């Protein structure tokens, strides 16, 4: 038994989950076996009246194995099959003649939760790493081991749905009061053995005392829900009330999903069709509709985005020589404070610098508020916050720069400026100090020109808002050093970002691929189509943001700044609409933030329910007419997508994108590429490496523009080829 | 021995008010009222002249806002001079210690010859409105100054109990104990020792430090209240008090809320003898330390004991008398474990081998805080005072007093008997 | 010219560098802060400017008078937030206006003792609010301790026969535990030494003007700016508000009405503030590679009779220390005193300059000696900057050694009157 161990004490068995690698205990087929065996022993053995099961591996409790999900994936019901065989095991546990206490140490997600959810008594540690959740959804699937049946029964219909729809992890304490966990235990300080280890021991020791007691049938001291929970829970007994809940939820999912994702909808069913019909009807609906999903195109796509994310959270270049211990951000703007906060709270002693004291405050405020909000959300102590905020030493002049290990520029998009700063800074920072530039348009070469040491100059293109976003596009020039990169990557990862590395370009992978769309957008808006229709046309195609309201938000002017700066560097294929109407906005006085159809009520930038009253007048002035085979609503969509997908695959071709996975991760996490599609490189593999070109040639010759497939795109088309696999 | 060119400092005599269970009989008193009593008990017993007292300094944690400088206001009421300046010092459980240290420092410094240290603590809190009392800090447009507040106000309550870094004092005990695998049975056990070993010492009358005290309300008090030993079968029949329901720490194996005060006359040897006194001990070496409050706040002694023991140049063996602070049964029994682990010593303490488990037979022989009581910043004296007191009536030369404190801190001192 | 030196076998102790938060008018912009929050700021301003390593700091100690019951040991809780080590222990000290002083002394005492080499002293005070209930809070708690299953409701019927002659109770502080206002003593300590109204409004105006000057010149180096979460950010003090002498006299009396000499304008004011200082032994300061700003020379604490002479600290203190060190009013070329009230100093002067008083009360040969009113509080004082109890003690010594450098000189005398009927004086020797 390389996974599940054994051992006994008194009339209480003590199972011990620990995978061979030990890194994280996942539910393997062979593990399932060992376990299924160990139970039968303690089950039948008259020597044992009760039992416990805890994780020896410190990292976590259980995670659920993706090992054999798409691997042993043969038929639609070779998966469905699996689900059942799992349901069967846990049902044995649930309906056990001997009490079984689940001692949950660390991570307990998906499968793992669906087990402790079957056991008699759940006991979990009050740790941050101790999370419970059903992220099955996130991979386009759903809980395939009773989760759809036991959670509703255990934690009410609402929370049980939320938990299985959002896939949100639940904090230990939250999980306790929520009714998911029966009992809680705080982790221990140092002792004879290290904390983790001694803690685990304690947890076991406790789980046992409970186990023993449960066997003796001594558990009549339950808790009280109160008056609110007693009512709401009762109200949930009434069938026509539950209907109104399944409806209000389905509606909310439907509309926030745009309806492109299947799992979230099929989960609402399996829960209903199990608590409205028999559990037997449920479990076997879950089982079937599980595999039914695993085969869905979306799920396939999201599993790919999941995996890419695993890699993109690991250091491509391994550890650097010097671990950045002293950081310095340049520009207490938005993306400065944003960046600062993401660094300070991690423990990195950072230095925020700006010109005027006024602008040094705004930044200092954000990074404060940011922490302070994290306190209210119950994620940070008031003390932790205040303390963390001390690590943030803000200033106007470079005082401590003498000791900077890394430096990050976050000033305007002006190369003249970017140079002035690089010069100044490089004149006061040590030799080993890296310099990174948070830019989108300007290349890291034309900036690293003035560099006294361009080996130490590397691009770090963060994404806004840096407070919440997690994509980080690390640019690399040829002169750029390997270790200089291996540090920049290690910093972004500490900042807790998902990292994609690209070779320097004129408009790097992200901004570049974005451009052609923003042109085609202008063109469409100038073709008679309007915001509402375009926003709706893209959002409903899977886009997180409406193509037009994307712009009206991003920068009506910062549109031109890059549309033309990057249109001059290419202009060939990027030639879409007339950037005059784009100018006619700025010069005639139009902006995202006020005037342009994406405004908000009173001095609080409040509500929406409004567009623009005039951009109609100026739009009407200069606007071409539609086409025949390209004016279609479905065409208007692929017009955009294809152009993007092309420049994307082209960036792989040109060697800018190291991998297709990265290409995808960045595209979805950063550009807002519809994830159901799975990324532009997945979208090729699934939608059709050919069908995508035929669709592209139809928006090329038919639209008299050189918006034509590149080599590597058309390369995959002329054969049965796929990038990812 | 003791150091040469640095002048020697001794404790002439010390004292303390009986240590009563909070809300018992000091209920209707103010903290400075006890301090006054302690200072009078000292000033009476020690017969010091009111004139020669050069400086007074008292410790205390919870402040009576009316008597900010508790020492200075108790000093005047007691009798000590107008000249005799004083200041109040606050350092959690070991505030009474800092009093003596801060005082001793001024002696060896040369800044003065005679000082009175001590401390006081009254547990019967004072909870406020953190802003009921702010639209309250505004003391025909005047009437409507308050509509401006009555716009929607909801005051309620205050704070005080946990810890400014989050966590109950005793809650840490229950998981500091489990951290070092200290069993419930092991705790109820020691608890019972100190309750019995105190009651014994009380009956024998070894508790000399305690001066009686006439309260205006009650009859008068001589004895302590925490003397209540039970059967071990009883202490185990009890429920947990900080981590429920699988807790190891109970009410019976924990200390309790206590009202009390303590005074002490410390002065330089050359003066003590010239004054015609018969000093009770030397105030030898000492050391203040600090921990990480979050996960190891009650491990003061374990970090403290060595630093001072080596700085003076002795060992667990040179010491024949241990008076430690008894915050919780599981606090000590666990501190022991840590002192007795080479692992812990190597890993955290950053040293060669373990500190050395003090002989559980030379340890708190006339009971401790768990049985007598723990008035924050008034217990620091009762220890050193009942250390030099043991060295005389039991015999010995070197006593080690140490104490764990909130704030994630700790203090240890070496007491050398006197011939 | 003047007997100059320091002691031999006793190790020498210096101030590497000091700091303080801007001293603001209470209720102004530190309104929505806690005292330890300012302390944190002062400590951070020190830790940053001084660039000390968080490791070597052996002991921290802060002064303060009004307690935030949540942060009993103010120092220890601000110390953790600031950044200083877990190891670095700390304790809070309280001694009225001179609580910030006792913070340095208590600290210096541990250095010469040998107990440690490097210590951070300082203090903090937030004039906010600390009122409380008595009965409502006694009847408050006995509604806690649990009975049978619920049956402690009779414990409330005795209760509702309690509030009958008076509703509930609710006090606070302002006077003095021996009865009398701080500033009410000033108005009759002044009259006791015949210090006229005109004379007071006069000095008052000097400190406000001489501070505003020093501010504009930027001599107030001790002040590190501070970013408050609410407000924009603060660099300057608030008490800088000089007026015409014809205006300060148009004003009414504030403590003894209507024949009072003491007014609002010739008195200090409620002030929020915090101060930190890095003090360490010379051998270390130099070995650390620092350039010390001054020596912490001799010092002395004294006490009075609060009833009739509580604000005469300096008069009794100045000599004891000045002679213990072995100098005189002449050897001294820099005086930084605490400015509690205009009439407080002007009257302390009078007492120091009287042979009679010296003979009668001080019990000495001849007068103490009126310190040259020209070498006195040259960069303004408490009356113009502010007096945060137990955070003002540092700003003085710090703005003393600071004057000895930028103005030139060797020996500075800092002394301060305190509530509790106490006082403190210290000798600051400049550094080469």
């Amino acid at each position: 038994r390389t996974h599940i161990n054994y051992g006994v004490k008194g009339d209480v068995a003590v199972v011990r989950i620990n995978s061979p690698n030990s890194k994280v205990n996942t539910l393997s087929k062979e593990l399932h076996s060992e376990f299924s065996e160990v139970m039968n022993e303690i089950w039948a053995s008259d020597q044992i009246r009760s039992a416990v099961l805890i994780s020896s591996k410190p990292g976590c409790f259980i995670a659920g194995a993706d090992i054999n999900m798409l691997a042993a994936c043969k038929t639609l019901q070779e998966v469905t099959q699996l689900s059942q065989e799992a349901q069967r095991i846990v049902e044995k546990l649930e309906k056990s003649t001997k009490p079984i206490v689940a001692a949950i140490n660390g991570s307990c997600l998906g499968g793992g939760l669906e087990v402790a959810i079957s056991c008699q008594y759940r006991i979990a540690t009050k740790d941050r790493k101790t999370v419970l959740g059903t992220p099955e959804v996130l991979l386009g699937a759903l809980p395939g081991a009773g989760g759809t049946q036991r959670l509703p029964k255990m934690v009410g219909v609402p929370a049980a749905l939320d938990m299985m729809l959002t896939g949100r992890s639940i904090r230990a304490d939250r999980a306790k009061k929520m009714g998911l966990v029966d009992q809680l235990v705080e982790p221990l300080g140092p002792g004879l053995k290290p904390p983790e280890e001694r803690t685990i021991e304690y947890l076991e020791e406790v789980a046992i005392t409970f186990a023993k007691g449960l066997a003796d049938k001594k558990i009549s001291p339950k808790r009280d829900k109160g008056l609110v929970e007693k009512l709401t829970a009762y109200a949930m007994t009434i069938p026509f009330v539950r209907q109104q809940v399944y409806k209000k939820v389905e509606e909310k999912v439907r509309k926030q999903t745009k309806g492109l994702y299947p799992a979230p909808l099929k989960i609402i069913d399996v829960v209903k069709t199990g608590i409205e019909q028999g559990s037997d009807a449920g479990y076997l609906c879950e089982s079937q509709k599980f595999g039914e999903l695993v085969m869905t195109k979306e799920s396939k796509a999201l599993m790919g985005l999941y995996h890419g994310q695993v890699l993109c959270k690991k250091n491509k270049f391994g550890a650097p020589q010097k671990d950045v211990k002293h950081l310095a951000i340049l520009g207490a703007g938005l993306m400065g404070a944003g960046i600062a906060q993401v660094s300070v709270d991690k423990g990195l002693k950072t230095i925020l610098k700006d010109a005027t004291l006024t602008a040094l405050d705004r930044g200092q405020q954000q990074v404060f508020k940011g922490l302070n909000d994290k306190v209210k959300k119950k994620a940070l102590t008031s003390f932790e916050r205040d303390s963390i905020f001390s690590n943030l030493t803000g200033q106007l002049d470079y005082q401590g720069f003498e000791k900077a290990d890394m430096v990050i520029e976050a000033v305007f998009e002006d190369l003249s400026l970017k140079h002035r700063v690089l010069k100044e800074v490089e004149a006061v920072i040590p030799d080993h100090c890296i310099f990174a530039s948070n830019t989108s348009a300007l290349p890291i070469s034309e900036i690293a020109a003035v560099s006294k040491r361009p080996e130490k100059v590397i691009g770090m293109h963060y994404f806004s808002p840096v407070d919440k976003m997690q994509l980080l596009e690390i640019i690399t020039t040829e002169k750029t050093s390997k270790d200089t990169s291996a540090s920049a990557v290690a910093v972004g990862l500490k900042q807790g970002k998902v990292i994609i590395v690209v070779k320097d370009g004129p408009g790097f992978y992200t901004t570049r691929c974005l451009a052609p769309m923003m042109s085609e957008v202008i063109r469409i808006l100038q073709e008679g189509v309007d915001p509402k229709k375009l926003d709706s046309l893209t959002t409903s195609f899977g886009f997180p943001v409406g193509a037009a309201t994307l712009v009206d938000e991003v920068g009506v002017d910062v549109a031109k700044h890059v549309a033309e700066d990057l249109g001059k560097v290419f202009g060939e294929r990027f030639g879409g609409g007339n950037p005059e109407l784009l100018t006619q906005m700025v010069s005639k006085g139009f902006l995202g933030r006020k005037s342009g159809k994406g405004f908000y009520i009173y001095q609080e930038g409040v509500k929406r329910k409004d567009l623009n009253s005039d951009m109609d007048s100026i739009l009407a002035s200069l606007k071409l007419p539609p086409k025949s085979e390209v004016s279609s609503d479905e065409d208007i969509q692929f017009r955009l997508v294809t152009r993007f997908v092309n420049e994307a695959v082209m960036c792989l071709q040109e060697g800018i994108l190291a991998t297709p996975a990265e290409g995808d991760i960045g595209a979805v996490f950063g550009l807002g590429f519809p994830p159901c599609l799975g990324g532009p490189f997945r979208f090729v593999d699934l939608y059709g490496a050919q069908k995508i070109v035929d669709r592209l040639k139809k928006y090329e010759a038919a639209y008299g523009k050189q918006f034509t497939p590149c080599q590597l795109l058309a390369d995959h088309a002329n054969s049965p080829n796929k990038k990812f696999y | 021995l003791a150091k040469p060119n640095i002048r020697n400092v001794v404790v002439v005599d010390g004292v303390r008010t009986p240590f009563l269970l909070s809300g018992t009989s000091y209920k209707d008193l103010m903290p400075h009222d006890l301090a006054r009593a302690a200072l009078t008990g000292l000033l009476h017993r020690t017969s010091v002249p009111k004139e020669v007292v050069d400086y007074i300094i008292f410790g205390t944690v919870i402040q009576e806002v009316k008597t900010s400088n508790v020492a200075r206001e108790a000093a005047l009421g007691a009798g000590f001079s107008d000249k005799t300046p004083a200041h109040t010092v606050t350092m959690a459980c070991i505030s009474a210690n800092q009093a003596m240290t801060t005082g001793v420092g001024l002696i060896a410094s040369g800044q003065c010859d005679v000082i009175v240290a001590g401390g006081v603590e009254l547990m019967s809190d004072v909870p406020i409105r953190h802003s009921r009392k702010m639209r309250k800090l505004m003391l025909q447009r005047l009437s409507l100054i308050s509509k401006f507040r009555f716009n929607f106000l909801a005051p309620e309550l205050p704070a005080v109990s946990e810890f400014s870094t989050s966590e109950t004092m005793g809650h840490s005990a229950d998981r500091l104990a489990a951290a070092f695998a200290v069993s419930r049975l092991e705790q109820d056990e020691y608890a019972l020792r100190s309750h019995s070993l105190a009651k014994k010492a009380q009956d024998e009358g070894l508790l000399s430090d305690v001066v009686p005290f006439k309260v205006p309300g009650k009859d008068t008090v001589t004895k302590d209240n925490g003397i209540r030993p039970s059967s071990l079968e009883q202490m185990a029949k009890l429920k947990p008090a900080f981590i429920k329901p699988y807790g190891t720490v109970t009410a019976a194996n924990s200390s309790f809320l206590t009202d009390g005060a303590s005074a002490m006359l410390i002065m330089a040897e050359e003066k003590a003898l010239a004054m015609g006194y018969k000093p009770k001990a030397y105030l030898r070496d000492f050391m203040y330390v600090s921990q990480d409050p979050k996960d190891q706040l009650l491990l003061g002694p374990t970090y403290a004991t060595p630093k001072v023991l080596e700085k003076a140049g002795l060992t667990m063996n040179d010491i024949d008398a241990f008076e430690f602070h008894e915050a919780f049964s599981g606090q000590i029994l666990a501190n022991f474990k840590a002192m007795d682990s080479d692992w812990f010593a190597e890993n955290y303490m950053g040293r060669k081998t373990k500190v050395g488990l003090p002989p559980l037979e030379k340890f708190n022989n006339w009971g401790g805080s768990l049985s007598l009581g723990h008035p924050f910043g008034a217990t620091g004296c009762r220890l050193v005072m009942a250390a030099a007191n043991r060295l005389r009536k039991e015999g010995g030369q070197y006593g080690l007093v140490a104490a764990c404190a909130a704030g994630g801190q700790g203090h240890a001192m070496i007491v050398e008997a006197y011939p």
